[PDB]
């Protein structure tokens, strides 16, 4: 399996097409550190988040595990850094790689949803109090973003 | 596989066996062998006596095993 | 967690044989006794039991997600992604070994046409052949 | 369906133990309680009756089969 | 130096040891931890068995070492 994670690696390394730069550490390709762009057009705009990526020796049998280390303000982001997301729970394929899993992240953080949230306050605060979701996203995006 | 016996004071026999061959059939073996009905054998190994109701796996018993035979 | 299959690594301690066959008799025990317990186990180990041959639907069992994986690659499209062979590697205790599911399996390449083999060897090799003596045993001391 | 060996203290997600948690949600009462199966969470609405409560429960365990 | 010891799914736990000490002070050192006495415990590294007699040194074991612990299978 590990042909698989050296490929993913060289793609990334070539052409990635999210605004994210990852890759393995402690010479270990099981273990990578990915960091991703503030997207614009948002209150995470200017921060760069950095997550932490488990690969399952059935790579890519297994959809790889996902966290935030970098503490967000989102509704589908727990505080502790779990993630919520279909793609990485019950429609993992095999076709699938880690640059869509980074592409799918990034969307979900230009685009919340509120309709499926691990936290009730923020998704409300968002749906209905647009601007307390903004200043507070932008505070933490300064305070734990650079 | 095979298995060998040996008496106190006799020479070693040579039985074969397999895993599903419980100590009973051990004993009939041996009484066809010497004629030593089931009743006067005392099979022991690794200094535990074997019982008639279980089998060679049970016990840890595998090729070449070396029991000891007391009447 | 609840549910457990029978580990391959057993041989480590020379008497699990008899110890799998001592967990058959106790099993029987206790249907006999009707006393329930909370213990599961695998389909396969189920199935066995009750004499049905093993299938990949008792593999979903025992991984969900890797049995997903595992029918996309055989039906949901024609693979080639992956630079398997029909062998599997596993870490026994920090001891690297590499089990040929079938003769010069591990220099074979898994492609299309011979995935449909490869799958039904993978889970004949995970499910009966990795647990042959183990389960025979058991199954004999449930009898 | 099945309860952790040692009880319900054992609970056990993706990332390893979790214990089951509730958490408020202030959507419209007549939403369905959701829940994540990945750490054990179940988001409820606080139905102001408890024949009601008991009713969106009921609902929601037998569509989630 | 310090040593790790990891059950097949269990957590995992660390022992201060060095390369002279027999696998008996290993195997005690356990024992303060989990409880198991030494004459239950098999201690194995990359897939060979240990021996009480020998030592760390005798098993070329070095730092940040990894060994998988089992409980014994008493036959009788």
């Amino acid at each position: 399996a590990l042909k698989r994670i050296h490929k993913e690696l060289n793609d990334l390394a070539r052409d990635p097409p999210a605004q994210c730069s990852a890759g393995p550490v402690g010479d270990d390709m099981f273990h990578w550190q990915a960091t991703i762009m503030g997207p614009n057009d948002s209150p995470y705009q200017g921060g760069v988040f950095f997550l932490t990526i488990h690969f399952p020796t059935d790579y890519p049998f297994k959809p790889p595990k996902v966290a935030f280390t970098t503490r967000i303000y989102h509704p589908n982001i727990n505080s502790n850094g779990s993630i919520c997301l279909d793609i990485l729970r019950s429609q993992w394929s095999p076709a699938l790689t880690i640059s869509k899993v980074l592409l799918s992240i990034c969307s979900l953080l230009c685009d919340p949803n509120p309709d499926d949230p691990l936290v009730p306050e923020i998704a409300r605060i968002y749906k209905t109090d647009r601007e307390k979701y903004n200043r507070i996203a932008r505070e933490w995006t300064q305070k734990y973003a650079m | 596989m095979q298995i060998f016996v040996k008496t106190l004071t006799g020479k070693t026999i040579t039985l074969e066996v397999e895993p599903s061959d419980t100590i009973e059939n051990v004993k009939a073996k041996i009484q066809d062998k010497e004629g030593i009905p089931p009743d006067q054998q005392r099979l022991i190994f690794a200094g535990k006596q074997l019982e008639d109701g279980r089998t060679l796996s049970d016990y840890n018993i595998q090729k070449e095993s070396t029991l000891h035979l007391v009447l | 967690k609840t549910t457990f299959h029978p580990n391959r690594t057993s041989g480590i301690n020379p008497e699990h044989l008899s110890f799998f066959k001592f967990i058959g008799m106790i099993i029987g025990k206790a249907i006999r006794d009707q006393c329930f317990l909370d213990c599961h186990f695998s389909r396969e180990v189920y199935k066995n039991i009750l004499g049905r041959p093993v299938s990949l639907k008792d593999m979903e069992s025992l991984d969900p997600d890797y049995y997903k994986s595992l029918v996309w690659i055989l039906e949901n499209d024609i693979t080639d992604i992956i630079e398997e062979t029909f062998s599997v590697e596993t870490d026994d205790y920090g001891e690297h070994k590499v089990i040929n599911l079938i003769e010069g399996g591990k220099d074979i390449i898994v492609t299309e046409a011979n995935k449909q083999d490869y799958v039904k060897k993978v889970v004949e090799y995970k499910l009966q052949t990795s647990v042959k003596e183990q389960m025979d045993n058991f199954l004999v001391g449930f009898y | 369906s099945k309860v952790p060996l040692n009880g319900f203290k054992e609970l056990s997600g993706v990332n390893g133990v979790c214990k089951f948690s509730i958490h408020r949600d202030f959507g419209s009462s007549e939403r369905l309680p959701s829940s994540h199966t990945c750490f054990n969470q179940l988001n409820l609405p606080p139905y102001e009756s408890y024949e009601t409560l008991r009713g969106s429960l009921l609902l929601a365990i037998n569509e989630g089969h």
